[PDB]
């Protein structure tokens, strides 16, 4: 009933300065250890842009290790995005971009497309000038978006459907 | 409360906090449209037998002294065994039962102490049809496009065929009653899967201008063929079983409806088309508006879109256990506001099997058609337009009772007074209320032979 | 991580593998009637020309003096002077000698020795007619 203290938590630290995007959705060790490499590379440009994780269950072990080696460039928060109150902690007004990652190997198409469509209105609720980068799963989900009266694709909004480019 | 809403946009918010028991306190500052709305809030039902000073006087008389005098509003009373709204002509007579609309049961005791020291159905009370079929009510793309569908009302329908029933008549039928010529009935189509509607044909065959069209609402092209943009209001309905697998994801389905149809464009765009939105959860109210502060813990009732009358949920229903309890008369008065004036045995013909049945018209059947029935009304322009610049409510309420009869409830008016097409429900304001020209009235219409 | 860094990135590879998806054909699209017909007018047919993606062979033609010897900085000079092609890589067998098994190798370098059975992933332009 004690249990241990809430290991994340709390509000990220606001810096003078610094850029920093929001990674939501399938926050996984497949996921979060192949978008570091990716996102972190020495081929790239580098820039000064903060990684903050939010998820609703808590990491693995596993997971918590790769995140003390990135300590300094990779925050995790432990909450979920349709909680206005979570997306206050991360602060999504003043990040750079959010980012909403999908899972590619699930059972149902339809359900992870309708769980992520969701994410982006709730992003969108919150503040409609923020600039989302959503993975989609089947082309016709790619209408809802669409449809949204917030979402405008010259702002910076993009939607990557990977059945559209794994067909292509 | 859906059905209502139809025919006065924002009916059902000031229906539901009618009945919640609310106890309401003046704050000295903070957001002006707000502080209107909360006092509204703070109004209820209540009972109390009429004084015997009222004894002799009409109807119309008792509640406009009623008003002036001891602030309170009378909207309906008991003569004997049934209850009679904003009656014409009745008099008040000994040890009547009066309805009033007060704060609190101590403001209504001062009226108790007031001194001076084929055509319709067997009811008759809605219109009925020789049981239309559904397959002549089924209509395609081009076939709703070519005919014209101008202040009509769509229904967006989530259900799959072997969703549980919802009872497609209930939001049909008060929309169907006698109060409404048939010249001024509003057509109704529904937009959803012919297999789940099939089954909901059952009870809908005897009601006259009925439409189906098949496809999803969720899509541009059936909307734009039903002329979203021309109807009085468009309601989403969803009678899929929740999955239970996140209480945010339980209204996915009719935030996506709704955010699509705001923005939307007609060669008049899609956020100004009047809609309402039923909700299984109460905390995804939060996505149906844009520009609003949300908060988990905030009331329902707190929340701005059901203050604008575009959110409902049953939520808000339970209030209705205690209040039954406490006065029989009270539910009845409830029913007979919002259903259309179902009378009783016609639930016993409803409960026989065999749908509604109709019957012929008589001297005396016909005098079922002479009630008070839900309106609204504009201040811009008619006889009343006077009021709109800066009469006060007070002298509106008297001037509407005395000309035509019709009571005034509440009031309509614009969230901001000066961009955004939003308005918010006042209940019963106090008669030295200020008016604005862009307002709104609450209104008991009564029937206008002719 | 592509599409953050730059957004251009990502409109560049749809351009590229779907053939040409202008924004208002989503819009079309996400309307429900599925795809729409229209008249082709003379600023409509002008969108019919555009670079597209194809393979050549340098077994028999007149660029396949530089499948014997010829270096792919030649080649790579000589089609895009007379053709317009843009050579972006190669597409070369893995065994020299057999299994007909080819691997992709994209932008060798100026310098890199061709084979006569080489094909080569080229940008062609559109020819009327
Ligand atoms: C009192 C509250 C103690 C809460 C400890 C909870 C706990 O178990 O964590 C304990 C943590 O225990 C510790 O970290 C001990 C820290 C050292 C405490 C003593 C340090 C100070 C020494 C005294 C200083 C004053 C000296 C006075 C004399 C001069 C380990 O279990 P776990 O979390 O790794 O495993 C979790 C699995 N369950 C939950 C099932 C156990
Ligand atoms: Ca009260
Ligand atoms: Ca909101
Ligand atoms: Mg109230």
């Amino acid at each position: 009933l004690i249990g241990t203290r809430a290991k994340y938590g709390g509000t990220l630290k606001n810096e003078k300065g610094r850029r920093h995007i929001v990674v939501c959705g399938h926050i996984t060790y497949e996921s979060v250890s192949h978008f570091l490499k990716d996102f972190l590379h020495e081929d790239r440009e580098d820039v000064d842009v903060e990684v903050v994780f939010l998820h609703r269950k808590p990491p693995d072990l596993e997971l918590e290790g790769l995140f003390k080696r990135h300590f300094t460039t990779v925050e995790f928060f432990q909450g979920t995005i349709m909680n206005p109150i979570d997306l206050q902690r991360v602060k999504v007004h003043e990040a750079d971009a959010c980012l909403v990652l999908a899972n590619k190997y699930c059972q149902d198409p339809d359900a992870e497309d309708a769980a992520n469509i969701m994410r982006v209105i709730s992003i969108k609720n919150y503040s409609d000038d923020i600039r989302v980068i959503i993975q989609l799963m089947q082309y016709h989900n790619k209408a809802y978006l669409l449809n949204i009266p917030s979402w405008d694709w010259k702002q910076g909004d993009d939607v990557i459907c990977l059945a559209e480019l794994k067909l292509g | 409360f859906i059905a209502q809403s139809c025919l006065a946009p924002g009916f059902s918010t000031m229906m539901a906090n009618l009945f919640a028991m609310r106890s309401f306190k003046t704050s000295p500052d903070m957001q002006s449209w707000t502080n209107d709305y909360l006092r509204g809030t703070g109004m209820e039902m209540y009972t109390e037998t009429l004084s015997p000073t009222f004894i002799g006087i009409p109807f119309a008389q008792a509640t406009e002294l009623c008003f002036s005098k001891l602030k309170l509003l009378l909207l309906a009373i008991e003569i004997k065994s049934k209850i009679s709204i904003n009656p014409r002509g009745a008099k008040i007579q000994a040890n009547t039962q009066g309805f009033f609309i007060a704060q609190s049961a101590d403001e209504v005791k001062r009226a108790w102490f007031y001194c001076k020291a084929m055509k319709y159905d067997s009811t008759g009370m809605f219109h009925w049809s020789p049981a239309k079929s559904l397959e002549d009510c089924i209509l395609d793309r081009n076939q709703a496009a070519m005919t014209v569908l101008n202040g009509h009302v769509v229904v967006c329908l989530f259900a799959d065929p072997d969703s549980p029933l919802i009872g497609l008549r209930n939001l049909v039928m008060p929309l169907r009653a006698s109060n409404f010529h048939y010249h001024e009935l509003k057509h109704v189509v529904i937009v959803g899967s012919v297999d789940y509607i099939r089954r909901e044909w059952k009870m809908l065959q005897n009601l006259p201008k009925i439409s189906v069209l098949n496809g999803s609402p969720l899509s541009r092209a059936d909307l734009r063929a039903v002329n979203v943009n021309l109807c009085d209001m468009c309601c989403i309905l969803s009678a899929k079983v929740p999955s239970n697998d996140d209480p945010t994801l339980a209204d996915k389905e009719a935030i996506l409806a709704s955010l699509n149809i705001k923005a939307m464009t007609f060669d008049v765009y899609g956020a100004n088309v009047p809609m309402i939105t039923e909700l299984v959860n109460d905390g995804n109210v939060q996505f149906l508006d844009q520009d609003d502060d949300d908060d988990p813990d905030t009331e329902l009732y707190l929340t701005q879109p059901f203050a604008c009358g575009t959110a409902f949920a049953v939520s808000v229903l339970d209030s209705l256990m205690s209040t039954t309890y406490f006065n029989q008369n009270a539910l009845t008065l409830i029913r007979s506001l919002i259903t259309g004036g179902a009378t009783p045995e016609l639930e016993l013909i409803l409960a026989e099997g065999a749908g509604l049945r109709g019957g012929y018209s008589t001297v005396e059947s016909l005098s079922n058609r002479d009630r008070c029935r839900v309106g609204q009304i504009s201040l811009y322009d008619g006889p009343l337009a006077q009021f709109g610049e800066c009469g006060k409510y007070g002298d509106l309420f008297v001037a509407a009772l005395k000309s035509y009869g019709m009571l005034c409830i509440g009031l309509y008016r614009f969230r901001d007074t000066s961009a955004s097409s939003k308005r918010y429900v006042i209940t019963n304001p106090p008669d030295d209320f200020s008016l604005l020209p862009t307002d709104q009235v609450f209104v008991l219409m009564q029937f206008d032979p002719g």
